């Protein structure tokens, strides 16, 4: 009496099964004259051996290894304690008995031939409990129906799920490892998170607790290449942004409580959750590393009144969000790049000779500032273009004045700079007293001695508070660099084309993709005088006329985000 | 000794042990760690002969991906020991680079010792290149042994003494 | 022939092996601290601290 | 035993715990091979050795 | 390695060395809509039963 075609099946009847000649195996409470009544139990090792019944074509492990593979694992599942509840309170002038069994899964294989099972192997999973409670006068006669059960029956709800048996978004990020908190509430699908489910009668009262008498928890890993993103790798990078230390235990206790309305009876499932973390390798705009890791969270809790068959398939594996939507995203230092520390506070003015230890490779100067300010920070020749990170929650618990507390904090946060290492460039930045500031220097080339310059610029500079200003020389033009985040500025300096204070010609300046307003200086030799304001570049066709051979500098904010990167204009 | 991955000092790790396929036959790896090569000083002698002897004025130089770095030492320093400071080859006045190679043992030995001099015509001795330990083995200078070795009898377990393995055809994986 | 067992297959005898197995710690420790000079000079100029 | 009870119990205090952790951070074969060889040599104490 | 190496200790009175039983304590009020009876903290009943 089955639709599917001949073969074999993995079947799941759900949850909310009970055996024969079992009901008062447990014993039972007696309340009265308005007494309140609560029996719980634990199932840890004892109360949690599977009930195989197999047959000749499949073996108890042919069943195991089959519906662990596709269901919840009941082996690793019956392993950590979990506790359920139970509470009844009798009415006045009246006595109440309740008593309590247990509750199975029960997990079948068919083999299907011309539309008719031929065979069932039957597997019972304990689950958790179920409490009947009946009001009885003294000498009444009760039905045998009411402590006998002569046939298993369903209780929670009628089910069904069969298995054959096979033989866009612009994202402004500079290049680096980032770990994305995408949220908590994760669950798997196909019930394979699932504690268990518990029925509250009416004017009864239900809980499940995980007491956490066991440490032991189990975090999932999905690499792309396992290379470079491990198991070991990735948890080490979430211990840098997120600070998690537990990966494998855990400490903290959860309960789900139901209070039964007098009408009508509900059904309360529990399933473990899990808190999603990405960690990516964002590059050029594009990713190319990407590691999911879910960690065990404290649950999730459903809540269904209770209401023929409708045979159902079991859904694609995967996950399913619960919680709310959310989306931290967190810099990291990445560990292969070398980390050079700077001791002495930045005063006024600093010189510093790059190391050769570097050997010419990428690396991270960590320094900060001996009193908040707005510094600028070159190299020799303005070459290559740096890039600034500041350091999360630097700077808040050990300080030293003069000397440098390195807090060993690897949560950094981009400011600004250029990925590219052919351009030239500097930055204007804020930067506060006590709070550590990481510098990427990029993967040099040329043997020559560089040298990393910082100047306190106190003068009309400071009007480019965290800028990246670069300097499109040899006008005689579409210039693009990366597109800062929302909000953040970018400036162009460039010197105009014989100069006499005579000499003037028209410039044009627009965004080809990103709209932005932005206001133009002129230089004086240090002195910044503005030109302009308000300044749309969205492909707008105004021009500017300017004086020949006077140095400008133009500064876009970013009004609306629609391209990876931004092209100028001149 | 092996380069440390940033910090510019050689960290000390454990050679290796055949573990392939006999459980009769057991040796340590020999081939590993930084290549290291004794280079002459002052290049006063005649280039025809290049064995080095007794006594002789050296650069301990070691091959660094491509480049070929230096061994140095700190030319004033309070404790008895301290980590030596390899950076590629340069001058400075904050660093010794000339080391002189002794054997101080009598009896017949393969090893020798490296001592660290301010100059050639200074009679002032730094101290003696070795290894100590609070674990964390380092690979140092220490003013100590200046004296354990003219403790005799020479101590041929002592850690100021050094053996050069070049690659030779008696000798596989 | 190869699997065949002569008498110098199992002559293990090493007159070397013997003298260092019936030599303790204390022999070592006893030749360490023998020593024929009541005074044995050493100097050393150091950094001006002779 | 402790490997698969000890560690994941969360109901019991870390006295016991972390001590049997370093317990067994040990083997048997270093306890039979520790003798007071090993001592004479690490404090330079002579004794009896036959 | 004296100090840490405590004699193993007995199991559980009931035996074993997995996990031990639960407790519940400290009901909540009665609420004024919910009754709040199993609203309580769940409690380890032979801590270090060891």
């Amino acid at each position: 009496t089955i639709d599917l075609a001949d073969g074999n099946y993995v079947v799941s009847r759900g949850d909310g099964w009970i055996l024969s000649r079992q009901n008062q195996i447990l014993g039972g409470s007696v309340i009265s004259n308005g007494s309140t009544g609560i029996v719980g139990d634990l199932r840890v090792n004892d109360n949690a051996i599977p009930y195989y019944y197999p047959t000749p074509s499949f073996n108890e492990e042919y069943i195991k290894n089959n519906i662990q593979t596709v269901f919840a694992n009941f082996t690793e599942a019956n392993q950590i304690p979990i506790g359920f509840e139970f509470s009844k309170t009798a009415p006045s002038n009246k006595n109440l008995y309740m008593y309590l069994q247990y509750t199975y899964i029960r997990y079948e294989i068919i083999k299907v031939l011309q539309h008719e099972i031929i065979e069932r192997a039957v597997l019972y999973v304990p689950s958790l409990g179920y409490v009947k409670s009946i009001e009885f006068n003294p000498g009444e006669k009760i039905n045998k129906d009411f402590y006998f059960l002569t046939n298993d029956k369903c209780i929670l709800n009628e089910q069904f799920l069969y298995k054959k048996i096979l033989e866009q978004r612009v994202l402004p990020y500079s290049n680096g490892l980032y770990v994305i908190n995408k949220g908590d509430g994760y669950i798997r699908t196909n019930d394979k998170d699932l504690i268990g489910t518990l029925l509250i009668e009416a004017g009864s009262s239900g809980s499940i607790i995980q007491p956490r008498l066991r440490n032991t928890t189990r975090p999932l890993f999905t690499t792309s290449n396992d290379a470079k993103f491990s198991q070991q790798y990735t948890e080490e990078r979430l211990k840098d942004a997120f600070n998690v230390q537990l990966f494998n235990t855990s400490t903290s206790l959860f309960k789900f409580v139901e209070e039964a309305p007098s009408n009508k009876n509900i059904c309360i499932k529990a399933y473990n959750t899990y808190e999603k973390y990405e960690l990516i390798d964002y590059q050029n705009g594009s990713i190319v590393n990407k590691a999911e890791y879910y960690l065990p969270s404290l649950g999730y809790c459903e809540v269904t009144n209770a209401p023929e068959v409708v045979k159902t398939q079991v859904a694609e594996d995967g996950f399913i969000q619960n919680g709310p939507e959310e989306e931290i995203v967190v810099g990291v230092i990445d560990p292969s790049e070398n980390i050079q520390e700077i001791n002495t506070a930045i005063s006024d003015n600093y010189t510093y000779n790059i190391p050769g230890i570097v050997n010419n490779n990428p690396f991270y100067i960590l320094f900060t500032v001996n009193t908040t300010g707005i510094y600028k920070i070159n190299a020799q020749n303005n070459l290559p273009s740096l890039k600034i990170y500041e350091a999360i929650g630097s700077g808040n618990r050990n300080f030293q004045s003069g000397n440098l507390c390195d807090d060993d904090i690897k949560a950094i946060n981009y400011i600004t700079g250029f990925d590219s290492p052919n351009a030239k460039s500097y930055l204007v930045v804020l930067l506060n007293k006590d709070k550590n500031y990481y510098i990427r220097v990029p993967q040099t080339s040329s043997n020559i001695e560089n040298q990393i310059k910082f100047k306190r610029e106190e003068g009309d500079l400071r009007n480019l508070m965290n800028s990246s200003v670069n300097i499109i020389d040899n006008l005689n033009h579409y210039y693009t660099r990366q597109s800062p985040d929302v909000h953040d500025y970018i400036s162009y300096e460039f010197t105009i084309p014989n100069f006499n204070n005579k000499d003037t010609s028209n410039i044009r300046l627009y965004t080809s993709y990103n709209q932005g307003i932005g206001t133009l200086f002129r230089v004086t030799e240090y002195n910044l005088i503005n030109i302009q304001q308000n300044l749309n570049l969205l492909n707008s066709t105004k021009s500017i006329r300017l004086l020949n051979g006077a140095i400008y500098i133009l500064k876009v904010e970013v009004t609306e985000l629609n391209n990876y990167n931004i092209k100028l204009h001149i | 000794i092996k380069l440390k991955k940033d910090s510019p000092v050689g960290e000390i790790l454990t050679r290796s042990k055949y573990n392939q396929n006999s459980k009769y036959i057991n040796y340590r790896d020999l081939y590993i760690g930084e290549k290291f090569i004794i280079r002459r000083k002052s290049n006063s002698q005649s280039i025809n002969d290049d064995i080095v002897r007794k006594e002789d004025y050296i650069y301990l130089d070691f091959f660094n991906l491509n480049q070929e770095w230096r061994v140095y030492t700190y030319k004033y320093f309070k404790k008895e020991e301290e980590k030596l400071f390899l950076a590629p080859i340069s001058d400075s006045d904050e660093f010794y680079n000339t080391i002189q190679i002794k054997e101080y043992d009598e009896q017949p030995t393969y090893s020798c010792q490296l001592l660290f001099k301010k100059d050639e015509e200074s009679t002032d001795e730094i101290g003696l290149i070795g290894i100590h330990r609070e674990y964390k083995d380092y690979f140092c200078i220490s003013k100590w042994y200046l004296k354990e070795v003219k403790r005799k009898p020479y101590n041929l377990k002592l850690g100021c003494n050094w053996q050069f393995i070049p690659k030779d055809e008696g000798w596989t994986e | 022939k190869l699997n065949t067992f002569m008498n110098i297959d199992f002559e293990f005898f090493d007159i070397q092996s013997i003298k260092d197995l019936i030599t303790s710690e204390t022999d070592l420790i006893k030749e360490e601290k023998e020593s024929d000079y009541n005074l044995f000079l050493f100097t050393l100029q150091e950094d001006n601290n002779k | 035993i402790y490997e698969t009870q000890i560690e994941g119990n969360n109901a019991i205090g870390n006295d016991i715990k972390l001590r049997l952790k370093q317990k067994f951070r040990i083997n048997i074969n270093d306890i039979w091979e520790l003798n007071l060889n090993y001592f004479s040599k690490e404090f330079s104490i002579m004794m009896p050795d036959r | 390695l004296i100090s840490t190496a405590i004699p193993f200790p007995y199991g559980y009175i009931g035996g074993g060395y997995y996990a031990p039983n639960m407790i519940t304590f400290g009901s909540a009020p009665k609420s004024n809509k919910k009754l709040n009876s199993l609203i309580s903290s769940t409690i380890p009943f032979p801590y270090a039963g060891y």
